[PDB]
């Protein structure tokens, strides 16, 4: 049985200028977690950039 | 404390609450269960309405249908990684959800018996979630607030497909009518005990309420959802099965009668009308779908 | 008639196909396969519309409805591997996987069509036919290249599909007729681009092309298997019970 | 002598709803891209959020 | 090639060129050659006008220089992201720039002899620079127009401030007048230079202008910078060193002096003022500083 | 007069570590750190310009600029410590270290004072110290924690500066007469504090704290090492030479 990490997508819409975060999702790597978001927040629209990084790869800033 | 009072205040001030910042283990908590319930409910909420998918009458209401169904899913996969900011894992909580230690919406344990079911689902269903869900949308956490607003841009197409729905029955031959009034009949009290118990047999309101997780009382939510659907189901020329409903003049808004609450305790509880057949399915799916998951983690690590 | 017959059986693939992904909705392996599924189905539900939609206006009356829901087995024309059980995911997998090869090698040159319509139906479908195939194709490989028992379970329906890729192939009068009109695609021409797609993605998955000699045509005919009956009986229940409505 | 690989750095403003790519930097760790992304990018005002992320750990979509 | 086709369509419809996308090996190169320059000018940049910081005449100017040299620091790391967007590393761009074998500004091969060439590059040369940027807010390649956008807003507040240092010294005594104009003299022409060759002798132009990396050939933005500029000059009641330089009401613009093309070539190919004295500390910096880095690796291994 | 020089005190200790730390500009080892270098310059600079505005007020006459540039060394009142030059960045770091971790004691204190004006400049002041102390025992930590040659230029470093470092601690009138009135905060009462961070730091480098007593003060008293003089020669030059200007 599979490991569903946690990703953090990020989308810059076809006359978007930079990237915004938009959601999490759970998936088993970087391709599945594409392929989901491409339909979770995008809906397939042409010309939409999307990023997806796990989120053990993000360090966050200190309240 | 100092870290408790500061949240007290920034609670006060309508600061968003943000994963990073310090909560009270108790709000923590309170989320996890809350938003992990509502995450829960989108997944469940597939099977009542999926079970018509291969049935509806025609390929428009068929593929309005399936959008719906996939859009749901897509809410619940928002509504996880909310849940996840807050530290707990989708794997742990929807393990808790098969097991029966988590709940989901009482809605999802009732039967569709018609095809007129799936298009007031859309309409009174999707109207209760649609009116607590717009209420969350200043809920105190930042996440959740933000995948409440997310959410509700979707969902009101589709309640609106339900509603349109409903008006073809309610415009069409008298079998649709009657379907559709027998639908009503069903559904009507099962749709308003989603907003939850009494405001006297809430325990949870005084912490939420506080916290500024809940902003307005079930029985809030409950009465504007009696007073915008009232008017909605006068269009479609149906009644209430509610011997005392009425308009109140006085106080502006409808009267309308006691919840059965024994009922609403035992569907909470495990003893709807489909609870066992909705949790068969759900574990059905997840045992079986065992060697996919783990054929995707074998794969991934080569 | 030659037109509207052979825009009808393209129009019913979809159709059935459709049909079996949304048997699908809520019980996948993963959320996220659970969406990818129902967004297939809703895709190749899409191209049914199309398809039935132009048929019905070849043919001067009815429309996608009347064409879905008033046929019986004998007069749908798709291809008996759309009507196969959903079965385990692999056998999931396995179906769609040769399916979207077919459509990819299929609609990438009904684009071209000398049918405006045609050409305008199939343009649509080859854009989201892409995205299937990356999806099944993906998975093919994640089975059969996962575990041990993911790569029975990938070979065991590799096998059990097989004999109904020759129906892919397969060209009748109308095929010949349409394609010699600059109208249609001469199934057996697409053999090449199927096989070469199909055979390089079940080598790299680490698996087998079955030796066995695909035999089965029949559904382009309204020749089915015993799968199709129970599958329109369930799809068209309330139409039967409740006809000429509006939904 | 250390390595300074490529971070790429989001931002969430004060009445900010979510973060945003506002570019990219080199840095030895995830510490010290926090610290250069708070002068550079931010100029430390407060009740901004930032999040680093090494650009290793981002797949993009394929044009 | 379709691919080389679908690029040169891309161009003329003005669609941004993204990290992803196809490009000519030629524009990738291209890019990474003037980006890269770019970058590698503010560097340098910090170091005539550094030079000052420990000398400068107020509390208040020398906050301003600063920031303003702080701000440059930063404007060179947006710009090496931006290389390295097109797969160049940083740090191998930042050795050719030690080895002579990546330019940087004409401009910073200049010396700074007085306290007012502080004000007049902030004025002049940043002016320069602003011309320039602007121009290239809408180059074809989207990480370098979003650098551009992101760089003036701050660069332009520093222009300002160095005018207006120009102009404290323009209104005092009259050594402090002298010292301005004087400054003007050894500072005008350099940085008309920043502009690039002419347009008949520059190499890239043809295919920067073509790709749309460059929007205005280098005569039309110098052109641009005196038209702007005289009326600046002329505020601060001092004189261009340009015997040649008179308004021409016809073209409705100003008609300038030519260029010492021979000094410009000396200084680009390394026989400038100061040219030996910036590579110098830049490679005394990194050579010096390299225990500091090696240091902060084996830290951040363990 | 005790309050003008306790605030002149201050005011100078940020003024010429400011200065110090402009030297840097554009030679450090990295960009990054260029940049924070800078930063903590400026942030220093701005500490400088509101306690030395403060000083000016109190006296009756002059400013910033005339007390930045118009006395000489015997009447700038900073430690020995912020006047020691740059050397290797071991030698900035730990002078860095020292002072901030001293900054945080001190102004966390003087944001109580019963002076307003004392207790907002240092109110805005900690939270720069704050930014300043992270960044310094950071480098603190890479550095002696790093490699074999990085951890012995960060304790000779550590060894280099400690004598200056009883000056942090030493009480004269103006100290203990304003910190009796509730004004001033009474340096001996810092060591603790200090000590805490400062012995916690170099422990967590993997350093030594010097065993050497340390001994050196005087520049509170106009009594400066051989440092000062050409720092004031450099910083001072152009209002020498043109007094009385505005800029
Ligand atoms: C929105 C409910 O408001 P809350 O403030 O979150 O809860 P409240 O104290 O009003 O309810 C008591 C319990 O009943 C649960 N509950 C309420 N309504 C439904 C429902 N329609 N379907 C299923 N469950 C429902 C509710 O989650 C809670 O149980 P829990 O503490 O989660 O185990
Ligand atoms: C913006 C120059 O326009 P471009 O289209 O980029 O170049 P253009 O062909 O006009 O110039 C020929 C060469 O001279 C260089 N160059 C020009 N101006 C300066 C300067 N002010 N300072 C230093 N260098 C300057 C320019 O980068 C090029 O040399 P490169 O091919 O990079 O080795």
């Amino acid at each position: 049985k599979v490991y569903w990490p946690l990703y953090e997508v990020f989308v810059r819409s076809k006359q978007g200028l930079s990237h915004r975060h938009v959601g999490s999702l759970h998936a088993a790597d970087d391709q599945m977690a594409l392929e989901n978001a491409r339909d979770a927040y995008t809906r397939r629209s042409e010309g939409c950039s999307i990023w997806v990084v796990k989120a053990s790869e993000i360090v966050a800033s200190q309240p | 404390s100092t870290e408790e009072q500061r949240f007290d205040q920034r609670i006060a001030q309508e600061t968003a609450i943000e994963p990073q910042d310090w909560m009270p283990d108790a709000y923590r908590k309170t989320l996890i269960r809350q938003i992990g319930q509502h995450a829960h409910s989108e997944i469940v909420g597939m099977l009542p309405e999926g079970n018509w998918i291969t049935r509806a009458p025609t390929l428009r209401r068929k593929a309005i249908l399936l959008a719906k169904v996939q859009d749901e899913a897509g809410h619940g996969l928002y509504l996880y990684s909310a849940a996840e900011t807050l530290g707990c894992a989708r794997e742990d909580l929807y393990q808790k959800m098969l097991d029966g230690q988590m709940k989901y919406s009482s809605i999802f344990n009732y039967p569709t018996l018609s095809w007129a079911d799936i298009g007031v689902i859309g309409w009174l269903v999707d109207g209760a979630a649609i009116v607590n869900q717009v209420a969350l949308c200043r809920t105190s956490y930042g996440p959740y607030a933000r995948a409440m607003v997310k959410i509700c841009k979707e969902e009101s197409f589709h309640q609106r497909q339900g509603f349109e729905a409903c008006m073809a029955l309610a415009q069409g031959n008298e079998a649709q009518r009657q379907m559709l009034q027998d639908a009503i009949n069903r559904f009507w009290w099962p749709a308003l005990m989603m907003f939850g118990p009494n405001d006297d047999n809430s325990p949870n309101s005084a912490r939420s309420m506080a916290w500024k997780i809940k902003l307005h009382s079930n029985d809030e939510l409950r009465q504007r959802f009696v007073d915008n659907t009232v008017p909605q189901v006068e269009i479609l020329g149906m009644t209430v099965p509610d011997p005392d409903l009425q308009f109140d003049e006085a106080s502006g808004h409808y009267r309308f009668g006691e919840i059965d609450w024994q009922e609403f305790n035992e569907v909470i509880s495990g003893r709807g009308i489909c609870n066992h057949e909705r949790l068969a399915a759900k574990r059905k799916a997840w045992e079986e779908g065992e060697w996919v998951r783990e054929a995707a983690l074998a794969h991934a690590q080569k | 008639n030659p037109v509207a017959t052979y825009a009808l059986r393209l129009g019913d693939n979809g159709l059935v196909l459709a049909q079996r992904l949304g048997a699908w909705c809520g019980h996948a392996p993963e959320l996220e396969i659970d969406l990818a599924l129902a967004n297939i189905g809703l895709d190749l539900l899409g191209q049914a519309r199309n398809f039935l939609s132009y048929a019905a206006e070849l043919n001067g009356c009815g429309d996608e409805d009347t064409l879905a829901f008033g046929r019986d087995e004998r007069q749908y024309s798709n291809l008996l591997l759309v009507e196969q059980p959903n079965g385990n995911f692999a056998d999931t997998i396995a179906r769609q996987f040769f399916i979207d090869v077919w459509h990819v090698a299929l609609y990438s040159r009904l684009v071209n069509s000398r049918d405006a319509q045609l050409a305008a139906i199939a343009a649509k479908g080859l854009k989201e036919v892409r995205y299937h195939l990356r999806f099944s194709r993906g998975w093919l490989e994640r089975l059969g290249n996962g575990t041990e028992l993911s790569n029975r379970k990938m070979q065991q329906a590799v096998d059990n599909l097989w004999r109904f890729t020759g129906e892919l192939f397969l060209a009748d009068e109308v095929e010949l007729s349409l394609v010699e009109q600059g109208i249609a695609v001469d199934p057996r021409e697409l053999q090449a681009e199927w096989q070469s797609a199909v055979h390089t993605a079940l080598l790299d998955s680490g698996l087998q092309i079955p030796q066995e000699a695909a035999f089965r045509s029949g559904g382009k005919q309204g020749l089915h298997s015993e799968h199709l009956g129970p599958l329109l009986a369930e799809m068209q229940y309330l139409q039967r019970s409740h006809p000429g409505l509006q939904w």
